[PDB]
């Protein structure tokens, strides 16, 4: 018996104790999420232990097959994921330190409160209050006071932690035959060993590089637009060169600039269109959403939906005994058990989330024929892509007029179609150069081109010339500004969102194509197409098993990320906003300073 | 008289599939009211031989195996199939002439908690010729080296079926009886 064989052999057992362990494990975690309670925390503990364990010594078992003659490309790919040292490379003193700065990260970020101003009884927690404060205000000194303190009392107390991580973490990345932190993070858009699909790190960030200079001109006259809007309503606090403050933009961190429609509306005389009152008028229960997406899905040309989803699953708040938590997710615990863990009502965002988390679970139930370490998608924005296509079918006027949530007798305008793509265009294409600078950030602090001693400066510099935000307040190198986001206070990635969102445009441009759809893209529909369906389960059943260069290729034709797509989506904004700022300024300049 | 087949279908337990049970039926006046009796079934075939066609045949030996398998595994019971069950637990010839009768039992082989009394067999040297019982569980060695016990390239060449009722509908538990039908020069007693 040679290798692969012997490799065939092991990955075989390996798949039947996996699959029983994690569906352990799962069931624990919903038994806690549903319900909480100590002997639920301690049952989730004991399960994660145990999956943890087995885990660590199969990869141990799994260091005595080389991959130098292993010849078929999924065994490889399985023996690949498996051989991964991670971090017990690494001396156990140092791992111990590592494990105890991310754990005290996590509990200062989570359970951070500023309560300086007043008595101390007045203290303010961000999810409930600060995220509130900053969603609406109208006042510049109020939200210029809550960003300095949550700043302060972020930095101040996190600036080392966040060096000593940065410092483990890549001497770890480096003893893991690497060259840094973020080419391990880049590793996972990695293709190699097939011939005409092939990608590298570098070429990652070449191409995203390249798209941002492509998508440049869009979010130009975006920003210009926006700052023209807010310099009436805020007088004498923003100059037309440019470069608005960061804190006087909505979110906290400003990664998205929804909660700027109601100071950026283009008509408010015709309002956006709502169905609230409609399924509130027809008693419609948390049953008949989740009947209607299941039947738009079963409808495109998808498969039906288990029992278990409809008896297992819950669907509604339990009320105040059994507490639990409302995080819509899509559960999928493996041996044939798929459930969504979610409280709703009578509202459009339940509406378009159902159909969110109904995509993933198709996904799931497209790609569970795959062995256990190919069940995934072939990166992390192609589940996103997916859920994300579903909702915007979901959402079109001719959809709902159909389905019955709205009159016959109802017209759509121009004006309503500016409006909803104004609506779009702040969530998605206003939070791009955002994520493309905290990625570059990172990626340059990791690898080594910024000095130890220069960090903020040089943040607070790409944020000028990249972003287009400007400091309300100068700030000394103490501080520790880029942590105070969730993501990189708790070590995740960054640029999956930039990539879903490139992945996603494509993805519905492609689809609704072969739908035989003539018009507007933004307006384009899959029901009843089963042409359209049948092309995306032939990509949704391949699972991790082919490169993404292929499933992507597949779909659109085209085996690279693409920016065409997104600008032909956003085509009359692009026109309607080039006819407005005809009389003011556009661009930026770093010129300025308070 | 009346054949036993109601002790067959009614049996308060059922063998594993890689240890099957076979009852010899002859000598007994066939009835197959008891089987067209039971509960819906999940899959009901009959090659070579109609279903209606059942009462008037004389034949001199009626065989019923009896185990219990997944969902998505009981279309390998059939013949001319491959799979980890028709290679190395049970196999049926190219020449058939039977009924193949399952259904689903969820409410009698789920424990909640891990139903861990039923083995297949996943690892065998070599492929399990029609009507074969292997009853072994010697370390199966899949190295280049002799096997002193269990370890690395060492496995056990049983794997256990965990049974749970929230599972879905292909890994839940199905009993199956099928009925070969032996037809000799000597004279026909059922
Ligand atoms: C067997 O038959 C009895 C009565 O004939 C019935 O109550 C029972 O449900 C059947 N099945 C089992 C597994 O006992
Ligand atoms: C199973 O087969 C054995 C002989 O192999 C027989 O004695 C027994 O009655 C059969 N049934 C059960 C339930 O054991």
């Amino acid at each position: 018996s040679t290798i692969e064989e012997q490799a065939k052999t092991f990955l075989d057992k390996f798949n039947h104790e996996a699959e029983d362990l994690f569906y352990q494990s799962s069931l624990a975690s919903w038994n806690y999420n549903t319900n909480i309670t100590e002997e639920n925390v301690q049952n989730m503990n004991n399960a994660g232990d145990k999956w943890s364990a087995f885990l660590k010594e199969q990869s141990t078992l799994a260091q005595m097959y080389p991959l130098q003659e292993i010849q078929n490309l999924t065994v490889k790919l399985q023996l690949q994921a498996l051989q991964q040292n991670g971090s017990s490379v690494l001396s156990e003193d140092k791992s111990k330190r590592l494990n105890t700065i991310l754990n005290t990260m996590s509990t200062i970020y989570s359970t951070g409160k500023v309560c300086n101003p007043d008595n101390p009884q007045e203290c303010l927690l961000l999810e409930p209050g600060l995220n509130e404060i900053m969603a609406n205000s109208l006042d510049y000194n109020e939200r210029l006071w809550a960003w300095e303190s949550w700043r302060s009392e972020v930095g101040k107390q996190l600036r080392p932690l966040y060096e000593e991580y940065v410092v483990l973490k890549n001497e770890m990345a480096r003893a893991n035959h690497y060259e840094d932190y973020g080419d391990y993070w880049r590793g996972d858009y990695e293709v190699n060993g097939v011939d005409g699909y092939d990608y590298s790190r570098g070429q990652l960030i070449e191409d995203v590089e390249h798209t941002f200079e492509e998508i440049k001109p869009l979010y130009e006259h975006l920003h210009a637009y926006v700052r023209a809007k807010l310099m009436n309503a805020y007088p004498s606090y923003i100059s037309p060169i440019g470069c608005l403050p960061a804190h006087l933009l909505g979110d906290m961190w400003g990664r998205f600039w929804t909660n700027l429609y109601s100071l950026t509306v283009p008509f408010g005389q015709k309002p956006n269109i709502d169905v609230t009152d409609a399924m509130v008028d027809q008693a419609w229960d948390a049953q008949r959403i989740f009947k209607e997406a299941e039947k738009f899905f079963v409808s495109v040309g998808l498969p039906n939906m288990t029992q278990g989803f409809w008896e297992n699953s819950m669907l509604t708040d339990p009320g105040n005994v059994q507490k639990a938590v409302c995080h819509p997710t899509a559960w999928d615990l493996g041996k044939g058990d798929f459930r969504i863990l979610m409280c709703t009502k009578v509202t459009m965002d339940d509406f378009l989330t159902a159909h969110h988390e109904m995509g993933h679970i198709q996904y799931d139930m497209a790609y569970a024929a795959q062995p256990f370490l190919l069940r995934n998608g072939a990166n992390e924005g192609f589940h996103e892509a997916v859920g994300e296509i579903m909702s915007l079918s979901a959402a079109t006027p001719k959809h709902l007029k159909s389905i019955g949530l709205l009159s016959p007798d109802f017209q759509e305008d121009n004006e309503t179609e500016i409006n909803f793509l104004l609506k779009q265009a702040l969530t998605i294409v206003g939070t791009l150069p955002f994520t493309y600078m905290l990625e570059k950030w990172r990626w340059m602090v990791f690898k080594g081109e910024i000095p130890k001693d220069q960090w903020m400066k040089k943040w607070w510099e790409m944020k000028r010339e990249i972003v287009g935000v400007v400091e309300p307040v100068p700030h000394d190198e103490t501080y520790c500004d880029p942590a105070s986001l969730f993501h990189v206070s708790n070590d995740y990635s960054f640029i999956r969102y930039y990539t879903r969102t490139l992945y996603q445009f494509q993805f519905q441009e492609a689809l609704c194509q072969a739908a035989k759809h003539e018009g507007p893209l933004h307006k384009c529909d899959i029901s009843n197409s089963t042409e359209a369906g049948q092309k995306l389960f032939n990509m949704l059943r391949l699972g991790k098993s082919e490169p993404w260069t292929l499933a992507l290729e597949n779909v659109v034709g085209a085996k690279n990320m693409n920016v065409r797509p997104l600008l032909n989506y956003f085509e009359p904004l692009f026109t309607w906003l080039k006819d407005q700022n005809k009389n003011s300024f556009v661009g930026w300049s770093t010129d300025w300073s308070p | 008289n009346l054949c036993p087949f109601h002790e067959v279908f009614n049996a308060t337990t059922f063998a594993s599939v890689y240890a099957w049970n076979r009852t010899r039926i002859s000598n007994c006046v066939a009835d197959y009211s008891v089987l067209y009796n039971f509960a819906p079934f999940f899959a009901f075939k009959c090659y070579g031989v109609s279903p209606t066609k059942l009462n008037d045949l004389c034949f001199t030996n009626v065989y019923a195996d009896s185990f219990v398998i997944k969902g998505n595994e009981v279309s390998q019971i059939a013949p001319g199939q491959t799979g980890n069950i028709a290679d190395y637990n049970y196999k049926l010839p190219d020449d058939f002439t039977g009924c193949v009768i399952a259904w689903n039992s969820n409410k009698l082989d789920s424990k909640h908690s891990g139903n861990y009394d039923y083995w297949y067999r996943s690892l065998r040297k070599s492929k399990l010729k029609p009507f074969e019982r292997d009853i072994s569980t010697e370390i199966y060695q899949a190295g280049n080296k002799p096997c002193k016990g269990k370890g690395p390239n060492c496995y056990f060449p049983l794997q256990s079926y965990g049974f749970r009722p929230t599972y879905g509908v292909g890994h839940q538990p199905y009993r199956v009886v099928v009925l070969s039908f032996e037809l000799l020069h000597a004279p026909a007693t059922v």
